């Protein structure tokens, strides 16, 4: 009941995507959701915007990537890698909902600067954020401002007056 | 015999007559070795006991008692802002010393 | 229940190879299949069929327990190709090409499969960050790509591939496990100690979770050295078919050709050019056409290949070298004249290309690499000149030389940490500094944020400390309205603070102690950055 | 076979990977000399700082 | 004055601040964890004084 989709080789393509999105929402660790994209794509069902946003929801709302913990987890980077897989690779383009999921995480992560990048990028794409998140970004900014946490501390300390391979930390 | 001619049936040929020859092994003290239709089945003590023994040998080689088993994986520190506000410039040094102690001490 | 089928007895054995004598006449053996040789009542020596003859005899490649082989031993036949275990359970292991694990201190996959046909593979769209600026900018490597690494002995052939394996790790811990690129390091004919050091390197940087190592040392049989890279690609099969990504690193393929020569000549095949049998092109063709970026119908998986070929006296006229340049898309030519001449990695850009180009690399890297190509094409024409117009030097003669300094590395560089060093060059912010301080600059540009220190913080977000701007840079690009002005209002302050506080102090040094101290600092900056 | 390894570790005839030191908790998690292991249980810093061992065993 | 109150609260319960459960699972030997804990206290003392 929709415009039939085609691959780059003009082959007809499946659209019956619902049964896979449910497997994303039923997930508990947000690495299995990507695997659902894989098992979906093998079946000649390529992902659509709704599916990627389901994955960004499951990312934002899940606790950890895998059952065991992992060093180097960044809840933001996975979400912002899906958008590169979306825009460039697959040709699909995100929407206001997608960037909304993205900005919520930077609020939760407390990283107030990357938020402002997202705030500007939205409106450069016509998207408009929810002020509930914009104000929380500014709140985290003001807190980190007054507290001296505006930057990390290791940047706000003097450098070696004398050149020495050890002092600079290399 | 039963196994012999049953193996002869499983072969692609069975119309050919079957001639049986029985010989003696000093190496084998239990079981037999049978060849029919260029198909051999070995059920001998030298083979069976060594087959069961191989499992024990492999299991012994796998284990390393001298070694220490790996600990559970550790997540990122994610230190709180209150810690950092108390100790701005020091947490980096302390994490480095923690790595040093985890390796040496 | 399970009766093994016998086909003949061992007739002859010449080192790594053997000749079978068939028992009966109506018995028939297949081709390329594995056979077994009852070296004892307990153990079995695997093998492989390489010839069949009018006499019924079989030319056989041996792979295990060769020393226990005799003449007259009973020979059995599986009637199946050579296979190995495959799966995610193999990651984090060193493995014999027969699948046997090498200690330290269900599923089966075919070793020889047909390649992805012309419909079952997508063109190259996405990159593979090897970590080096020349290879990310000017020789863009992509996924589903196969790019050779040429070079004379001891030039950095092994290290480019290892650094690729080490660059991917940080990302893979951040991104999902579908877009992470795993790795396989195949060591054909190498020394067992080199393999140990590689294992320990990857284990230090924790790149061993996402790497397996297929070891076929020099003492190993030639047939095993022959089928090693097939074992590697055989593991890549599953990650293709499981929609994942994977990287291959075929350490010297020349050593995989000596083994095929050994086999074929000892089995009395006719020699050919440089004593090879002749069909050694088809060998690497079979191996390397298996690389592909698979269609979305097939999971949008991939496997990149970084084959390595040793070179003698910087010639590209040897047989196997030409046979591989013919096959591989691009090539990373490493010149000993440049390795010896100071710069490391010793990439020679005139002879190193990539037949994919912008389509592989990133939106943010397209606009910089397209500038560096123009700049280096212009610097290629002038840099032969000993600089006479010291103040009349063209801007290209400046920017190009500083970019060459930036090309000097030891380890991989993070994407965010690479562009921002190259953007300054192409746009000329790093023109007042001298060549020798081009990397200390970069160090401070990437690891000691000056405006955050000296109070000149007007930028709302753009600072190099966070390290999470890589994803915004990657998506939006640098030539974007939200990122261009903040970028310039970070670098111009970095330049002014450098030129005023640091550069000034540097040129005021006259003593030998202090100048030697400053000397060694810049070499350290060339290594770590 | 493992009890034999334990006895060899207690005697000190065998060594551990990456120069791991012998301790009761260490050993327990792997799995006169025994009394010394009992001393090894207690924290070294606690003993030295508080002089618990100064009085005697 | 907030910073002074925070320093006092931290000195009263240094261990609470750090994740005790995580550290215990992570460290093979309790002694290593103890040493880490001892250093933080001296840092706070030298800071306030
Ligand atoms: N970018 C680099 N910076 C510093 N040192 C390097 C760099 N690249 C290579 N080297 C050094 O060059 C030496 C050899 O590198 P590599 O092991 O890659 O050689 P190779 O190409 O494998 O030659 P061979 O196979 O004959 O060993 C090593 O000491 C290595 O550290
Ligand atoms: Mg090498």
């Amino acid at each position: 009941a929709g415009g039939k989709r085609y691959d780059l080789f003009g082959y007809e393509v499946s659209v019956a995507t619902g049964p896979f999105i449910e497997e994303i929402k039923k997930a508990q660790f947000y690495d299995d959701a990507g695997e659902v994209i894989v098992k979906m794509n093998l079946a000649n069902t390529p992902p659509d915007l709704q599916t990627y946003n389901a994955v960004l929801e499951r990312i934002l709302n899940c606790k950890s990537k895998r059952s065991q913990p992992v060093k180097g987890e960044n809840k933001f980077a996975a979400m912002m890698d899906i958008l590169e897989e979306m825009d460039a690779r697959s040709g699909i383009k995100p929407n206001a909902e997608s960037w909304g999921y993205v900005l919520k995480e930077l609020v939760q992560a407390g990283d107030f600067r990357l938020g402002w990048v997202c705030i500007a990028g939205m409106k450069s794409l016509g998207i408009t954020p929810d002020q509930a998140l914009v104000d929380a970004n500014e709140a985290n900014a003001a807190k980190a401002k007054a507290a001296g946490t505006d930057f990390p501390a290791y940047l706000k300390k003097a450098a070696p007056e004398s050149f020495d391979t050890k002092a600079w930390g290399i | 015999r039963k196994q012999v001619e049953e193996l002869h049936k499983e072969s692609p040929l069975k119309d050919y007559k079957l001639v049986l020859e029985t010989k003696v092994d000093p190496s084998i003290g239990g079981g037999y070795i049978l060849e029919v239709c260029n198909q051999v089945v070995n059920r001998s003590a030298a083979a069976a006991a060594a087959e069961t023994a191989a499992l024990a040998k492999a299991s012994a080689a796998q284990v390393d008692w001298t070694s220490l088993p790996a600990a559970p994986p550790r997540p990122s520190p994610s230190a709180p802002d209150t810690l950092i506000r108390l100790l701005g410039s020091v947490v980096d040094d302390l994490a480095d010393a923690d790595k040093v102690e985890q390796k040496y001490g | 229940l399970e009766a093994k089928q016998k086909i003949g007895f061992v007739h002859g054995i010449d080192g790594t190879i053997a000749t079978i004598a068939p028992a009966a006449s109506k018995v028939t053996v297949p081709y390329n299949t594995v056979l077994e040789i009852a070296v004892s009542a307990t153990n079995i020596a695997n093998a492989l069929v390489f010839n069949l003859e009018k006499d019924g005899s079989i030319g056989v490649i041996l792979l295990d327990n060769i020393s226990e082989v005799r003449s007259g031993q009973d020979v059995y036949a599986t009637g199946s190709l050579l296979k190995i275990p495959v799966g995610f359970h193999m990651l984090g292991k060193i493995i014999n090409p027969l699948g046997k694990e090498i200690p330290t201190g269900t599923k089966l996959g075919l070793v020889e499969e047909m390649a992805p046909n012309i419909v079952s593979r997508q063109p190259v769209n996405y990159n593979l960050l090897t970590g080096y600026k020349v290879i990310d900018t000017l020789i863009p490597v992509g996924r589903g790509q196969r790019e050779l690494i040429l070079g004379d002995r001891q030039t950095g052939k092994t290290s480019i591939a290892l650094s690729t394996i080490l660059n991917q790790t940080k990302v893979n811990n951040e991104i999902l496990s579908k877009n992470n690129v795993l790795s396989v390091y195949v060591s054909i004919g190498q020394r067992c100690s080199n393999v140990a050091r590689i294992h320990r390197l990857l284990t230090e940087y924790d790149a061993m979770k996402y790497c397996t190592i297929v070891a076929a040392t020099a003492a190993d049989p030639a047939g095993l050295q022959y089928l090693a890279p097939y074992a590697g690609t055989t593991l890549g099969e599953e990650f293709r078919n499981s929609g994942r990504h994977i990287l291959l690193v075929y350490d010297d393929l020349s050593k995989q050709a000596v083994s095929y020569r050994q086999i074929s000549l000892l089995l009395r095949r006719p020699p050919g050019r440089e004593a090879y049998p002749g069909d050694v092109f088809y060998l690497h063709s079979r191996l390397l056409e298996r690389s592909a970026m698979m269609s979305p119908q097939k999971g949008s998986g991939s496997l990149t290949s970084l084959p390595i070929v040793e070179t003698l006296s910087n010639d590209v006229t040897a047989y196997i070298v030409t046979n591989v340049i013919s096959i591989t898309d691009g090539q990373i030519y490493l010149d000993a004249k440049l390795f010896t001449g100071g710069q490391r990695p010793a990439v020679n850009i005139g002879l190193s290309v990539s037949r994919v180009g912008s389509s592989a690399q990133n939106k943010a890297m397209k606009k910089v690499g397209g500038a560096l190509k123009m700049l280096m094409g212009e610097y290629r024409k002038m840099a032969g000149e000993q600089t006479s117009g010291s103040q009349n030097v063209s801007p290209v003669m400046i920017r190009g030389a500083r970019c060459l300094q930036l090309f000097n590395q030891k380890g991989p560089s993070y994407f965010m940490d690479a562009i921002v060093a190259l953007y300054a060059v192409t746009n000329g912010y790093m023109d007042d500094v001298k060549l020798q301080y081009s990397k200390f600059y970069e160090f401070l540009l990437l690891n000691k944020d000056l405006p955050v220190l000296y109070g000149q913080v007007n930028n709302k977000y753009f600072y190099m400390y966070n390290k999470n701007l890589n994803y915004f840079i990657r998506y939006f690009g640098l030539n974007h309205e939200i990122l261009e002005p903040e970028l310039k209002k970070y670098i111009e302050i970095h330049t002014n603070l450098f030129l005023d506080n640091y550069q000034s102090r540097m040129n005021e040094l006259k003593s030998d102690e202090d100048l030697v101290q400053l000397k060694n600092l810049l070499y350290a900056c060339k290594r770590t950055v | 076979v493992k009890f034999q390894t334990l006895y060899n570790v207690l005697t000190g005839k065998q060594h551990l990977k990456d120069q791991v030191p012998v301790k009761d908790c260490n050993l327990t998690a792997i799995f006169l000399y025994l009394k010394r292991v009992d001393l090894t249980r207690y924290t070294r810093e606690e003993l030295t700082t508080y002089g618990i061992l100064a009085c005697g065993p | 004055p907030e910073l002074k109150v925070l320093f006092k609260e931290a000195l009263l319960q240094p261990a609470k601040l750090l994740p005790l459960d995580v550290d215990y699972q992570c460290s093979h030997d309790r002694e290593v964890v103890e040493a880490k804990r001892d250093r933080y206290l001296t840092a706070l003392v030298e800071a306030e004084q």
